[PDB]
């Protein structure tokens, strides 16, 4: 499984014809998030004209961050979001802390790609050709796993996933609060739990762009359930081959490791699956 | 292998040359052209023609006049003359057009992955396309091919 | 007293091709026959086709398809260039259709599949044999099509159109007779459509002694379909002989066509472009020239409407190239087209264009 990734090049996973949205750092940050939505893309590489290079990437995490760092109330505009450039914000976001651009060559191996993702603790890896300097594609866990699962011809015994101090929210929890958890915990999804420890839904980093999409971000006081109105479990006594099959079959980013009485016991992410297979 | 061609009429035409100790070699006629192909060692060779009782040289071809007044043709069979690409390299020394309809066939306008796109006709690759400037922000786009795959990159740029 | 090249003794002239004489060659020892194309170096340089031939050889030497004449070897001499190729005893498909009449539905389809297979192989190799006619389709002992004169052929290059008007007026596409710009495969498709009619009918779809009416007829896309023609092949012909290249059949559409598919053997097979202005072409070119210099960019004026411009990167200290071209759209509008020239390159191209656009008309 692991030696298979070491042989296959990043190119072999680049599609026949794809779309790549690139933002200039001087672009207004609000327009930049609206562009992710309009284009139907989840991340975009950032180009600094003065630097003449790709400085970084704009993801939904950036939206989550702006929202939480600057939400005053429902009665008050987020001035920073409405009138901030991508650089004016990246200057704030990362100041005393500096996180340089992570990238991969198309001729580099899939193993090197899986490593780069976990090593730098990331979900989007841009594939840049060295001679052209052009960003070709953006490598995601889902696509790399879908490739491994294409060539594949218990969860308690192997112990894969996070099972301790699981960050989740109540039904009534406001979006702002949940946003704050996404920030301090740095986890992709927050399972929505009922009065009792059982799970009724799941608010993920993705469900946060619906606010950009619907232009509803100016109210983060709304409960997570009200927020999810616009629109999957796995038990410990199940084989990893089946659990891997489930994720790609449903095309989901992580499964909920729940007990018999539908009460959360842990989470197993695509991150962890590809990592354990490296 | 060198070609020896005599353009011009004749009943009988021969080739005498340094390469064959000036012996009369008969040249075959197809029509108006009398020819013989023979490999000659790389270097200088002198030849003359025996065209129907007269000793002549091809005046179109380089000559050499002897200290004795003998006027023969000359040939420099170069190494370069033997290899095709070497020989071809040594050899190489209004109103605006109408818009082809092809350039109006995009892949961005014409359930499914928004990332994925149709394959383009080679003819529209590297061409710049742009959206109307709305909100004082320009949007530029183009499809480029990297090996056997394609990438349509769109830049969001202020102005 | 035999004229030899390779170990083949040169004989009878089969014909006179685009750039040379074609003679038979029968091997000294084996009796094997080859077709030898003789290209005099002085003549191939007099017509400035030396580059054409260099490329033509390059392509054909690596090609290998059962319905494209094989180029065995190229023998160079100080005088001339000898292109040793596969010989086929059956001669022209044209004389076949002259001698015997039109081919039967079955026989026609076979030969059409064979030709189209070859036509496709060329296109799949960014080669477009323009001048595709029964006269250039040879037949072997066993009745197999063989595509032959690549003298008029051209390369298909990413982002660029061809201009050369090439073949026989009959087989020539309307845009070729109109002398308009074209991609390449569509004009081979049209010629192949004319070939299909020639096979089924034994006559030419568009043909007239009065050249002007021949050109009207071609550009009107009107041809007669004799009653004996199967409506399905009429369907295919109507699709292949579309005056609009955008509405014309593709090797894909033909391959999918019911008539074609039949008994087919296994072995074969709001975005806006640039910027548009309603000004005078010369005023437009002047404006764009005084705009390029206003950016301190190097350039080279090719056509009075083509310009190849260069820019030095103020950061990476790298040279970036692009080409600008004015095309006519309406009878009242024109549009300037920007194309990237390949040696981030793409973003640098966008930047280069963007600058020019802000200081320009619509
Ligand atoms: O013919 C040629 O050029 C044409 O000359 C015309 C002219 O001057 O009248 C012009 O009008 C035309 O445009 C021009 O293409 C050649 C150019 N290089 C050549 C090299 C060659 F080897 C032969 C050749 C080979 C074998 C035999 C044998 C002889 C015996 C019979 C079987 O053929 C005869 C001759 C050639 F014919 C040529
Ligand atoms: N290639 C990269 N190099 C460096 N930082 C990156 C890169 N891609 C994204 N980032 C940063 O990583 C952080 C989190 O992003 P990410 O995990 O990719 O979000 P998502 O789960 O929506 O894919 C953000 O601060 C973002 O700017
Ligand atoms: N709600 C959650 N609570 C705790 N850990 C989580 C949660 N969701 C994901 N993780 C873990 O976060 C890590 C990175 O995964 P992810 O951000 O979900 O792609 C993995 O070790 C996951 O198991
Ligand atoms: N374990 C899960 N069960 C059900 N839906 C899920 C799960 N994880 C993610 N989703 C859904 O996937 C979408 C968000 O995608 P993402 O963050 O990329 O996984 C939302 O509509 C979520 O409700
Ligand atoms: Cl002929
Ligand atoms: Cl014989
Ligand atoms: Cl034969």
């Amino acid at each position: 499984y692991t030696t298979f990734m070491k042989s296959h090049r990043c190119y072999d996973l680049i599609p026949t014809s794809s779309k790549l949205v690139v933002f200039d750092t001087s672009l207004q940050v609000k327009k930049a998030f609206f562009a992710l939505v309009t284009n139907g893309v989840r991340a975009a590489p950032l180009w600094d004209s003065k630097k003449q290079s790709f400085v970084g990437m704009l993801t939904i995490t950036d939206f989550i961050n702006i929202l939480h760092r600057y939400y005053k109330s429902a009665l008050v505009q987020i001035y920073e979001l409405e009138e901030h450039k991508i650089e004016t914000w990246r200057e704030v976001y990362l100041q005393d802390s500096f996180k340089p651009l992570v990238c991969i060559s198309p001729n580099a191996s899939l193993f090197d790609a899986v490593s780069s993702l976990i090593r730098n603790k990331i979900h989007r890896l841009p594939v840049i050709d060295p001679e052209s300097g052009n960003t070709l594609y953006i490598l995601t866990h889902k696509r790399i796993l879908k490739f491994l699962k294409l060539f594949i011809t218990s969860l308690e015994e192997l112990q894969i996933g996070t099972y301790a101090n699981i960050a989740m929210v109540r039904t009534t929890t406001p979006v702002y609060v949940a946003l704050g958890i996404f920030v301090q915990h740095r986890v992709s999804a927050l399972p929505v739990v009922d009065e009792k420890g059982r799970v009724v839904d799941i608010y993920s980093k993705f469900d946060v762009i619906n606010l950009a999409a619907e232009k509803t971000y100016n109210n983060l006081d709304v409960s997570v359930t009200k927020a999810l109105q616009h629109r999957l479990k796995c038990y410990l006594h199940e084989t990893l081959e089946a659990i891997i099959n489930r994720l790609v079959e449903a095309e989901v980013h992580r499964l909920v490791v729940v007990d018999e009485h539908d009460v959360v016991k842990g989470i197993v992410s695509l991150s962890d699956i590809l990592q354990a297979l490296v | 292998p060198t070609v020896f061609r005599w353009t011009g009429g004749g009943k009988e035409v021969y080739l005498s040359g340094s390469f064959n100790n000036w012996s009369k070699l008969p040249l075959t006629r197809s029509q108006n052209n009398f020819v013989a192909i023979l490999d000659l060692p790389e270097g200088e060779h002198q030849y003359k023609f025996f065209v129907d009782g007269q000793w002549t040289h091809d005046p179109s071809e380089p000559i050499v006049t002897s200290q004795l007044g003998t006027v023969n043709n000359i040939i420099q069979v170069k190494k370069t003359d033997f290899e095709v690409f070497d020989a071809l390299m040594v050899d190489s020394q209004k109103a605006p057009p109408i818009l082809p309809p092809h350039l109006l066939q995009v892949i961005l306008n014409k359930s499914c992955d928004p990332a994925l796109l149709p394959e383009p006709n080679h003819v529209m690759l590297n061409h710049l396309y742009a959206l109307s400037i709305k909100d004082g922000v320009m949007v530029l786009s183009a499809t480029h091919r990297y090996k056997k795959k394609y990438v349509t990159t769109l830049l969001y740029k202020p102005i | 007293g035999r004229v030899k090249i390779g170990h083949y003794i040169l004989g009878d002239t089969l014909g006179v091709g685009t750039f040379g004489k074609v003679k038979v060659g029968k091997h000294e020892l084996t009796g094997h026959k080859v077709a030898v194309k003789i290209l005099n170096r002085q003549k191939i340089r007099s017509l400035d086709v030396v580059g054409k031939i260099r490329r033509e050889i390059q392509n054909l030497k690596l090609f290998r398809h059962p319905h494209i004449i094989k180029l065995y070897q190229v023998i160079s001499t100080p005088s001339d260039i000898f292109m040793v190729m596969e010989y086929v005893s059956g001669g022209e498909l044209f004389d076949y259709i002259c001698k015997n009449g039109r081919l039967d539905e079955k026989e026609s389809r076979r030969l059409f599949q064979q030709i189209l297979s070859g036509v496709d192989y060329c296109h799949r190799h960014m080669v477009v044999h323009r001048d595709l006619k029964p006269e250039n389709v040879l037949l072997d002992a066993h009745m197999n099509a063989k595509i032959a004169d690549f003298g008029l052929s051209n390369m298909m290059s990413d982002g660029e159109f061809l201009r050369t008007s090439c073949g026989s007026p009959n087989y020539a596409a309307p845009e070729v007779i109109s002398g308009r710009l074209y991609a390449g495969p569509e004009v081979d498709i049209w010629s192949s459509g004319v070939i299909l009619y020639a096979l089924l009918c034994g006559t030419l779809p568009f043909d007239d002694d009065h050249v002007p009416t021949l050109f009207k007829k071609i550009c009107d896309g009107i041809f007669y379909t004799p009653q004996y023609l199967n409506p399905s092949v009429i369907s295919l012909l109507k699709h292949m002989l579309q005056v609009d290249p955008m509405k014309r059949a593709t090797i894909k559409d033909i391959r999918e066509h019911e008539w074609f598919k039949q008994d087919l053997p296994k072995y074969l097979f709001k975005w806006h472009l640039g910027i548009r202005s309603q000004s005078r072409p010369n005023d437009i070119m002047a404006e764009v020239c005084r705009a390029i210099k206003q950016l301190d960019y190097e350039w080279k004026v090719v056509n009075p409407y083509y310009l190849r411009v260069r820019r030095k990167n103020p950061v990476t200290s790298t040279f970036s190239k692009m080409s600008l071209q004015l095309y006519q759209v309406d009878s009242r509008t024109y549009l300037l087209d920007f194309r990237s020239i390949d040696d981030s390159h793409t973003i640098e191209f966008f930047e280069m264009c963007a600058n020019l656009i802000k200081i320009l008309a619509q």
